[PDB]
């Protein structure tokens, strides 16, 4: 497994190819948040590529991906990951989900953790 | 104006820059020019964009 | 299409351009379709956050980096008294 199928497929939008993710960052402690998963252009984890490649107003696997880490337990967690560039430092995926003019994906960002500030 | 300083002089000729940046449309490569507008009537996400992410100049 | 070359040598642009008919001159320099007939288009959107938007202007055959260019056609070779009026309409401005 690497980094490239998992934004394939969250580009996509799919969810049965993160079937296999879970116990795969279980067996080698990786986590979504850290600089190996996501870009090092900027910092945009694969929950900000399943907002940017939503189709028709969801995306259906968002929350398949905010339950695979919610159970893999990161000490960061996923919806209040944000950029490190100097260009989006500090922008999240509940401003992708705003911008995108979505309320259903807000919703299920917001019920799921994410900070509003 | 800048049509004839573009040639440069007639002892020394100056370089043809190319304007724009050689940038992939949906492969249909071509040599494109970007302006910025900022349009308060439009809020439409119907339409496709070539990329995601906003990038800067 | 459009890069068929008369007994001139020019595209039809260029023929836009040289005869100063600035309707057809300002539709060909920016036009956007959608879906399919993607490649027959001239203007895109290269991204939109909000409010603000860049569009991708094509300048195949308008920047003087060519030889026979769109604005050394309409500055030189085009006898028009709209021929002032063709470079004030975008993308020719900002370029």
């Amino acid at each position: 497994f690497d980094r490239d199928r998992l934004f394939s497929v969250v580009s996509r939008g799919v969810p049965e190819e993160l079937t296999g993710l879970l116990e795969y960052l279980r067996w080698n402690s990786k986590y979504l948040t850290d600089s190996a998963y996501t870009e090092g252009s900027t910092g945009k984890t694969c929950l900000m590529k399943a907002v940017l490649n939503l189709q028709d107003g969801v995306n259906a696997c968002i929350m398949p991906l905010l339950q695979i880490d919610k159970d893999s337990g990161n000490p960061k967690l996923l919806v209040n990951a944000q950029c490190t560039d100097e260009f989006y430092q500090g922008h999240s995926a509940l401003h992708i989900a705003i911008e995108k003019r979505s309320l259903q994906c807000v919703k299920l960002l917001v019920e799921n953790g994410a900070d509003v500030h | 104006s800048v049509l004839e300083m573009e040639n440069g002089y007639w002892w020394c000729r100056r370089k043809k820059h190319r304007e724009g940046r050689l940038l992939k449309v949906g492969p249909d490569e071509r040599w494109c020019f970007r302006v910025e507008e900022v349009n308060w009537a439009a809020w439409e996400k119907t339409l496709p964009t070539l990329s995601e992410d906003p990038s800067g100049p | 299409l459009e890069e068929i070359s008369n007994h001139q040598g020019l595209t039809p642009l260029k023929l836009a351009a040289k005869e100063g008919k600035i309707e057809i001159f300002r539709h060909i320099l920016q036009r956007e379709f959608s879906g399919p007939y993607q490649p027959l288009s001239r203007k895109f959107t290269e991204w939109c956050y909000g409010p603000v938007r860049v569009s991708l202007y094509d300048l195949s055959s308008v920047d003087s980096w060519e030889k026979n260019s769109v604005l050394e056609i309409i500055a030189f070779h085009c006898k028009s008294p709209n021929r002032h009026r063709m470079v004030v309409l975008e993308p020719l401005n900002k370029l």
